[PDB]
């Protein structure tokens, strides 16, 4: 069934998990050491700062009523709605990669304890 | 002395340990045969004269050159206890299990601890330095002493005639019952304790419900009380027909195999 | 009392008789390995779960397998010294 | 050598008769094959790899200071 | 008595989710502009350059360390002009990377295309000289002509590697290596 | 031949199949300096010692390089007040801020003590550092392959090697030095002191200068001999002097036939010298910590503040770690030992002295930590009239207060050292005094259960360093004797973290206090220190958070190399909680799905991937944990120290 499909690759799933745990650790602590050498340095304007382009992509394409960003679209709804989402700037781009590893790692160690109840080569 | 040790006695200060254990831990007994492993097998019996408790014994000659020390069993706190009784060749000097040193005399000797690891660690120490006939045994609160070690005469590490197999298991280790397949069974929780033949047909079991092509419904109780629905499916065709699968299926398989 | 069990695997090393701290493994014959001897655990009340057997059993996976029973302790399993419950 | 001496030894055995005029070399005996093999091990030749690239990334860093051409 | 700043939501009750196709691309982004116009990112040039100038100032002229200061200084003006021409915000005046995918200055593709060739030539070296030294003698002891020969003939790895992986000799068959099939599946 | 036994650990490590395992490499760095019981084990011992004294010297040498070419040594002696800086950093990334690095090892007022003026001395020292580290690579060359056994040198020339020891060595060093200073260092530092030039140190010793140009012996010379810069260094050549005289002395007049181990092993006596040898060396280190700062020894360095913290707080530290490794040998030479009957005394009373210990500890435990809580409470409840400070319950230590003695022609150190000590000085020695405790309770602990114990009773067949005996007994983890060791690494980081504190506060509330101004007499309390170090609060407040400001705030400062490592510190400390809250088997199922990850691409590694045992486990954790917390507050004194004084 879904489960023992699920088991029967787990191999796979744990594999994955820990490659992609490895890749968003490593450039999210790589990212916030070089900016933290910059700043230190004397230098914050050399510091990796990616723009968040995709959640401000989204956010003005699909929640935003007036231009912020201006890429997607920069149309002004003539009737807006208002609320309290937050405008993201560089830095949110480093938390949300920050986020993506604590979840990731999460879900890895979850998934993988669960998956190696069936048995490990060591138990 | 009073303050050396309590001016109690140990059964005094042990109140209902038994009657106690017994509900405490009703789980912890021991089986018929306790040293050996089955009923037909000599059963060697000692009594108090052979080996008498430590609280009966002051400067025994069987005893070690050994000087005393904090790290010995609980006097007057404790009833169990387990005696060592090694013949020697030469007096020469050992390791105490709870540390310090003694000396062992020419002849006999006898010691005491509480444990029996303790006990199993001075053999292991003494058959290391050539001696043979290391005996242990288990003093009780009320004094009867149970043979332990070399139960049956001859040491575990070489294999004796008379000792049925204990805790065996006639398969491999991951060839034991699931915990799903054995839900709801007094094994649940322990599946390592199953039978084989439980084990076999559980693993049966699973597979035979993961055949739904020749899986049999079966039929819904009848507990309201009125009538009995008329319903559109004769259960008694498809009981024939499902008894026409089943024999064709196991004659199929017996083929396969 | 931390269950101890045997296993067809079991070659007759010997060595987990040896590795007990307590005697609980003891070896029988038997007619399933070239050895003629298997291991056997008749005084399973002694076991401590120590797993110093598993330790020296050279097969796969371990022919003797403890299985610690933490809601049934005993004070031969819980190793008390200066308790007595007898 | 019935005096105790280490392994890989350059001692000459100390039971020896009246003042001996003898070539005796204190070096140690090592061999061409054996110092390449040595150099060759995991950890000398990855610590020289690490050591080559660290040096590399530190000449690019010198002479190209920063990400200019990015 | 004042909530955080309200944003205003698109009442988008059209039926329909508009996409600009102009607004695609760097330079039609009204929330990023160059470096070069950039008043905070020219703030913060001239404030390193006048700490710069203050921390050379401490050591007397001709000396080793006004020198190196100088260097320095020098540096930082190159790093300037060249930076003049990246993308830094309108508010922060920290030059931004563009990860959409746009070749631009400051963009990622071209520093991914190299990362992955350089990783993927390291990867294919290690694994060629695992294949050709199929044994832990020359794992803990390095073949160095043959690590060396499997790491310069890994320049080929993009298309050896895609080779191999069409060809079946990249991947093992799942049934020939060690699995967990524990739960005897 | 020898290149060839050169890589023969691992030539071992390949050979045999069971050896193919990273587990293999981690265990073989661990036993790499466990010279294992042979013949040839003291020939091992001694030529390590001495190439790590080549290796010292290497380390002399390249301070002195850097004294001679990297630092501003001149400028230091034409202005001690300037800062100190010994190590240029070169225009590489972007590390252009902190070029001059302030070095607080104290090397500018240790030269400036041995009369050097010049840095072709400096040059000079630096290349006969060289020339000492090749000899004694030579000479530990030379013990390990070609030389005496040394096996008797424990049992059967310890008369020899202690007599050595105490004439050659320690009172010829002695008396060498006292004539260096009275010859060359107290006449550079009177010619550097007055102004009047330095001539070479030579032309000191010419019979013609100030040697015989005045024959008076007391304190009057050309013009006017008041410096007192130059007195501390006539008070350690007396010292040198007397302690010289009284060496040779008592040597001679000692008995020194008894020595303790004839009963034990070479490799086991070898561990117990270790032990007692590293003990000395730690208590000598705490010692000197506290004598720094109690006795100015050396030239301007009380005004020197980041060094005076810096060398307090370095010497504390090698002191406890040396402190730990005492009983850390003590334990290994107790349970590798065939026959240790030496200690049935306290191994029969072994339970009495852990227990009596154990109530020790409890005891001041919860009564130090009790009064700071309490005054937590109070305070936080608005009752500072019930806590326990000098406008409250007063624990004035009375024992403190107190050095008064019948004066036979005595002075200065007759007293409390002129220091008042009031309620928050009593609470922080007590801590000091539970954290010791605790500490030594683990390491004799360890010492104690090593061969034997109440749960495990055969643990000396287990040797010094095992990761348990198994999950039976309801768990029988970290009983071990190193395992104790790694528990009492941590108690000591916690003590020493604790004094290093207690000492830096306190420094920081004198140096405040003597900027009162001059007019400003009434210190009442102030002491930023005796007024708020009663809280956990007070601490957490007006120590940790307050001066965390310099380390924060360092970013485009000289200093931020400090912040950085204060990161960097952060960051190990919490791998560190990774290493020590997990266990082994879960990496191992991970690297078991990474490994099948690998055997699909064909990678198929041959060192078969283990994660780290159980012990390697604990020992990396311990070895982060230590790193992260000595590096931060390493990062948070400098950064503190430096940038207000
Ligand atoms: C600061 C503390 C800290 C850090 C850094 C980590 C890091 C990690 N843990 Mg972890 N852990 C911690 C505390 C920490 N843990 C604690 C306290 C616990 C509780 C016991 C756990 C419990 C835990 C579990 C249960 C699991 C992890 C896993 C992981 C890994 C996730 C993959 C990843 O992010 O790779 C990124 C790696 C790092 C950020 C480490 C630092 C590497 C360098 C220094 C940073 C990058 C510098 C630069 C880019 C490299 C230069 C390259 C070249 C120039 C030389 C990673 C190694 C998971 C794992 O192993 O999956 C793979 C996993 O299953 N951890
Ligand atoms: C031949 C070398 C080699 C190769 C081809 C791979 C390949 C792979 N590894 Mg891997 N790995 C290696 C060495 C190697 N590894 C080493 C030495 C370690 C121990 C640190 C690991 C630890 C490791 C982990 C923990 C994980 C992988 C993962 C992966 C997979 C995803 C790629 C990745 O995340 O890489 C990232 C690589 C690292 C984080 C470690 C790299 C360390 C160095 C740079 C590699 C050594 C190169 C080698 C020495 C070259 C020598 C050549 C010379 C002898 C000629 C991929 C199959 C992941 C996976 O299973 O995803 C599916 C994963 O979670 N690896
Ligand atoms: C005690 C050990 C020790 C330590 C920690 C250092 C540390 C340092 N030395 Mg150094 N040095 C030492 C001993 C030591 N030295 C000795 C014994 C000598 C005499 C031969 C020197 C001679 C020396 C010179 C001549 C220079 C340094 C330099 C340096 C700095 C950079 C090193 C570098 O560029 O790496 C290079 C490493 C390699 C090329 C690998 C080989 C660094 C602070 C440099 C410096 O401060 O630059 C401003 C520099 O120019 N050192
Ligand atoms: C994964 C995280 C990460 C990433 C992506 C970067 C990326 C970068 N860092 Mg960086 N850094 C990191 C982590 C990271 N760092 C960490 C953890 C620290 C703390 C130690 C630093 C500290 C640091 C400093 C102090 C500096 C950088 C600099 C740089 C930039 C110049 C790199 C360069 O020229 O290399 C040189 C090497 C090459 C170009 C490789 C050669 C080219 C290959 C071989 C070509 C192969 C064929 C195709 C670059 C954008 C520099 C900078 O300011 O630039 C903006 C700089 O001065 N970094
Ligand atoms: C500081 C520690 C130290 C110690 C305790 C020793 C101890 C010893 N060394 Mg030695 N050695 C050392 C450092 C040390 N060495 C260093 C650093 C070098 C390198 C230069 C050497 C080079 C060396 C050689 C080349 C030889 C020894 C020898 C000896 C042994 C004979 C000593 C003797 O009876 O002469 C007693 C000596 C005196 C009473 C006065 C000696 C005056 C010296 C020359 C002053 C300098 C003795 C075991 C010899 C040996 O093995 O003999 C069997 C031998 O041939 N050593
Ligand atoms: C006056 C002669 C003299 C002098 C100056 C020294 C000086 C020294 N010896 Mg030594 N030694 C001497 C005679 C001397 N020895 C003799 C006669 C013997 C033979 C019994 C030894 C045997 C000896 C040993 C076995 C060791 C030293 C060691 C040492 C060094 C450290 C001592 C220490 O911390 O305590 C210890 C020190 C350089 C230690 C060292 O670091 O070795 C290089 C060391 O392990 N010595
Ligand atoms: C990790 C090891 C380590 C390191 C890196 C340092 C580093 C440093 N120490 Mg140091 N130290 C250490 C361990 C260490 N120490 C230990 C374990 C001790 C205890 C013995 C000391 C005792 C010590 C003293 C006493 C002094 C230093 C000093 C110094 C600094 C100058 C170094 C120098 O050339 O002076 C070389 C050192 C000296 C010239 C002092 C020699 C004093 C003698 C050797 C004391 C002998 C005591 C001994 C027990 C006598 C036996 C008495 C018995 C007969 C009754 C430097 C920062 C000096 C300093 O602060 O200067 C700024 C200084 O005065 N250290
Ligand atoms: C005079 C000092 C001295 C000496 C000669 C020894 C000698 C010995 N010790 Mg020992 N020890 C000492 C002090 C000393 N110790 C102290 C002070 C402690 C308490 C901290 C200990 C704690 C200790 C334990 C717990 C154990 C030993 C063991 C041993 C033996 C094997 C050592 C080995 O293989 O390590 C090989 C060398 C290493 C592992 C060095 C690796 C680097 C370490 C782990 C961390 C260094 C980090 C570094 C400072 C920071 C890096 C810089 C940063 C900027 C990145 C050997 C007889 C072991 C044994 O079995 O003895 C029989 C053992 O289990 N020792
Ligand atoms: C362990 C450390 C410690 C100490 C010494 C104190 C001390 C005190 N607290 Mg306190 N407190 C502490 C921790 C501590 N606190 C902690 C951790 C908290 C947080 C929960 C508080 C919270 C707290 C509150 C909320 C209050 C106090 C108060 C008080 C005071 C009165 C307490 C009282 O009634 O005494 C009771 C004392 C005893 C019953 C006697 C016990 C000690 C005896 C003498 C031991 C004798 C042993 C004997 C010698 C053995 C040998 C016998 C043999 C020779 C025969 C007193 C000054 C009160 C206050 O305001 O007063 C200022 C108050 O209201 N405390
Ligand atoms: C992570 C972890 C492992 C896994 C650790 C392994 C497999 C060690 C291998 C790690 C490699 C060697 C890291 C290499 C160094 C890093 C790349 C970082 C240093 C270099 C950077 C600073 C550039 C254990 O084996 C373990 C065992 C017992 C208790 C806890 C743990 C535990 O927490
Ligand atoms: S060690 Fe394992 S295989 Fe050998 S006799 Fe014991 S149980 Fe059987
Ligand atoms: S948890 Fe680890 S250390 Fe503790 S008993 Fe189990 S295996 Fe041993």
């Amino acid at each position: 069934d879904l489960v023992g499909k699920l088991l029967a690759t787990k191999a796979t799933v744990i594999s994955t998990l820990s490659w992609i745990t490895l890749f968003l650790g490593f450039h999210a602590t790589g990212l916030y050491m070089h900016n933290d050498a910059m700043a230190a340095f004397g230098v914050p304007q050399k510091q990796i700062i990616i723009e968040p382009v995709f959640a401000e992509f989204i956010q003005q394409v699909f929640f935003l009523g007036t231009p912020v960003y201006g890429l997607g679209s920069a149309a002004v709804s003539s009737t807006p709605t208002l609320s309290f989402l937050p405008i993201i700037s560089g830095g949110d781009f480093l938390v949300h990669h920050a986020i993506a590893l604590g979840l990731h790692t999460t879900v890895l160690v979850l998934i993988k304890g669960a998956l190696d109840s069936q048995g490990s080569y060591l138990f | 002395a009073v303050p050396n040790t309590p001016k109690s006695s140990p059964d005094t200060l042990a109140g209902n340990r038994t009657e106690a254990s017994a509900v405490s831990r009703p789980y912890d007994k021991f089986n018929v045969n306790y040293p050996l492993s089955s009923p037909d097998q000599a059963r060697t019996e000692v009594t108090t004269k052979e080996i008498p408790r430590p609280e009966d014994l002051v400067d025994s000659p069987k005893f070690p050159l050994f000087g005393g020390s904090a790290n010995g069993y609980m006097s007057k706190a404790t009833r169990e206890r387990h005696a060592i009784t090694w013949t020697a060749k030469e007096e020469t000097t050992f390791e105490m299990p709870t540390s310090g040193w003694a000396m062992m005399n020419k002849g006999e000797n006898l010691c005491y601890f509480r444990k029996k690891e303790q006990c199993i660690a001075l053999c292991k120490q003494l058959r290391s330095m050539k001696i043979n006939d290391v005996k242990i045994y288990r003093l009780s609160k009320d004094g009867t002493v149970t043979f332990l070690h070399p139960s049956d005469g001859v040491f575990p590490e070489k294999v004796n005639k008379g000792r049925v197999p204990v805790n065996f298991r006639p398969f491999t280790v991951c060839q034991n019952a699931k915990q799903g397949e054995l839900k709801f069974t007094e094994y649940w929780t322990k599946p390592y304790e199953a039978d084989a033949l439980t084990t076999l047909f559980v693993k049966a079991r699973v597979a035979a419900y993961n055949d739904v092509v020749n899986l049999f419904p079966l039929p819904n109780p009848k507990l309201t009380s009125g009538p009995a629905e008329p319903t559109s499916v004769d259960y008694d065709a498809l009981t024939k027909e499902a008894m026409e699968g089943q024999k064709k299926r196991i004659e199929a398989a017996m083929a396969s195999v | 009392a931390h269950a101890v069990k045997i296993y067809d695997t079991c070659i007759g090393c010997t060595l987990c008789v040896r590795a007990c701290p307590t005697d609980v493994i003891e070896m029988v014959p038997a007619t399933v390995n070239a050895a003629k001897q298997v291991a056997s655990t008749p005084r399973v009340e002694d076991c401590v779960g120590c797993k110093r057997c598993e330790t020296a059993c050279p097969t796969d996976f371990l022919s003797i397998r403890v299985y610690l029973q933490e809601n049934e302790e005993t004070q031969y399993s819980l190793g008390l010294d200066l308790a007595d419950w007898s | 050598r019935k005096i105790p001496a280490g392994p890989y030894s350059v001692s000459v055995e100390p039971l020896r008769d009246g003042a001996t005029n003898e070539v005796s070399i204190v070096t140690p005996p090592i061999s061409s094959e054996g110092v390449q093999e040595y150099l060759s091990l995991a950890p000398v030749f990855f610590m020289a790899l690490a050591i080559f690239t660290s040096g590399f990334a530190i000449e690019v860093l010198r002479f190209f200071p920063d990400t200019r051409y990015w | 008595i004042d909530t955080a700043p309200v944003t205003k939501m698109k009442n988008l009750k059209t039926g329909t989710v508009e996409v600009d196709q102009t607004k695609l691309s760097v330079k039609s982004w009204g929330h990023m502009e160059p470096c070069g116009q950039n008043k905070k990112f020219q703030k913060r040039i001239k404030d390193e350059a006048f700490k710069l100038k203050k921390r050379q100032d401490k050591y007397a002229k001709g000396s080793a360390a006004y020198a190196g200061v100088q260097e320095v200084i020098d540096q930082a003006k190159d790093t300037a002009k060249a930076y003049e021409g990246r993308w830094c915000g309108k508010k922060d005046g920290l030059p931004r990377v563009i990860a959409t995918g746009e070749v631009t200055r400051g963009g990622i593709v071209t520093p991914a295309l190299m990362f992955l060739y350089t990783t993927g030539w390291i990867g294919y070296a290690g694994r060629s000289y695992l294949l050709r030294t199929k044994d832990a003698a020359k794992e803990i002891k390095i073949d160095v002509p043959l690590a060396l020969t499997c790491m310069t003939s890994a320049f080929a790895w993009p298309v050896y590697s895609w080779q191999d992986i069409t060809n079946g000799r990249f991947v093992a068959k799942d049934t020939e290596i060690r699995v967990q099939r524990m739960h005897m599946a | 031949d020898f290149s060839k036994a050169a890589f023969g650990s691992a030539t071992g490590l390949v050979a045999k199949a069971a050896s193919q395992t990273t587990t293999a490499i981690w265990n073989l760095h661990a036993d790499a300096h466990d010279f294992s019981n042979s013949s040839y084990l003291s020939k091992q011992v001694f030529a390590a010692n001495l190439a790590h004294i080549g290796v010292v010297f290497i380390w002399l040498s390249g301070m002195h390089f850097h004294g001679a070419y990297f630092s501003n040594y001149l400028d230091w002696l034409q202005d001690p007040s300037i800062a100190p800086t010994a190590q240029q950093v070169s225009n590489i990334a972007n590390q252009s801020v902190l070029n001059p690095i302030r070095v607080t090892s104290g090397f500018f007022n240790l030269w400036l003590a041995e009369g050097i003026t010049s840095t072709y001395q400096l040059k000079v020292i630096a290349a006969f550092g060289l020339i000492a580290s090749a000899l004694c690579f030579l000479g530990s060359y030379f013990h390990m392959h070609s030389s005496t056994s040394f096996t008797r040198v424990l049992n059967t020339k310890l008369t020899s090697l202690s007599t050595h020891h105490l004439v050659g060595l320690l009172g010829l060093g002695s008396l060498a030095w006292a004539g260096h200073l009275i010859h060359i260092s107290l006449p550079v530092n009177i010619l550097l002191n007055a102004g009047v030039a330095v001539p070479s140190p030579h032309s000191l010793l010419s019979s013609k200068a100030v040697a015989t140009i005045v024959e008076q012996l007391s304190f009057s010379a050309l013009t006017s001999s008041d410096g007192y810069v130059w007195q501390p260094l006539v008070y350690s050549a007396m010292h040198h002097f007397a302690l010289a005289l009284v060496l040779i002395v008592g040597s001679i007049f000692l008995s020194t036939a008894s020595n303790p181990l004839m009963s034990f092993t070479v490799g086991s006596s070898w561990h117990l010298v270790l032990g007692v040898q590293l003990f000395v060396t730690g208590t000598a280190s705490v010692l000197y910590a506290q004598m720094s700062n109690a006795y100015p020894v050396y030239p301007y360095l009380l005004t020197d503040h980041p060094t005076v913290v810096s060398l307090f707080v370095h010497h504390m530290w090698i002191g406890g770690f040396f402190l730990v490794g005492a009983f850390a040998h003590l334990s290994i030479g107790l349970v590798r030992d065939t026959l240790p009957q030496s200690f049935s005394v306290v191994l029969t009373q072994r339970d009495i002295i852990l227990g009596h210990l154990t109530w020790v500890v409890a005891f001041l435990g919860v009564h130090s930590f009790g009064l700071y809580v309490h005054n937590d409470t109070m305070q936080a409840l608005g009752r500072p009239d019930d806590m326990f400070s000098d406008n409250a319950i007063s624990l004035l230590p009375v024992f403190a207060r107190w050095s008064t003695l019948t004066l036979n022609s005595t002075g200065s150190a007759v007293s409390v050292l002129g220091v008042e000590l009031s309620t928050a000085d009593f609470m922080v020695t007590h801590i000091h005094a539970f954290t010791i405790h605790t500490t030594v309770l683990i390491l004799v602990k360890g010492f104690l259960y090593a061969r034997s114990s109440r749960l495990v009773n055969d643990k000396y067949k287990l040797d010094f360093r095992y990761p348990c005996d198994g999950p039976g007994r309801g768990g029988t983890c970290q009983i071990s004797p190193w395992d104790h060791v790694f528990l009492g690494l941590f108690w000591m980081y916690n003590s020493i973290s604790v004094v290093i504190f207690h000492f830096f506060w306190e420094y920081q509330s004198n140096l405040a206090s003597i900027k009162a101004s001059a007019g400003g007499s009434i210190r009442a309390l102030a002491s930023d220190f005796e007024l708020n170090s009663i809280n956990t609060n007070g601490w957490l407040r007006n120590f940790l958070w307050s001066g965390a400001a310099q380390v924060i705030q360092s970013y485009g400062s000289p200093l931020a190399a400090y912040g950085l490592t204060f990161l960097a510190s952060h960051f190990v400390w919490a791998l560190s909680l990774m290493f020590l809250f997990s266990g082994r088997g879960y990496w191992q199922e991970l690297i078991e799905s990474v490994l099948w990850a690998h055997h699909k691409l064909y990678v198929v590694p041959h060192i078969q991937p283990r994660a780290l045992s159980i012990t390697s486990g604990r020992a990396v954790g311990l070895t982060h944990y230590l790193l992260g917390g000595i590096g931060t507050t390493w990062s948070f004194f400098l950064a503190r120290i430096v940038a207000t004084a």
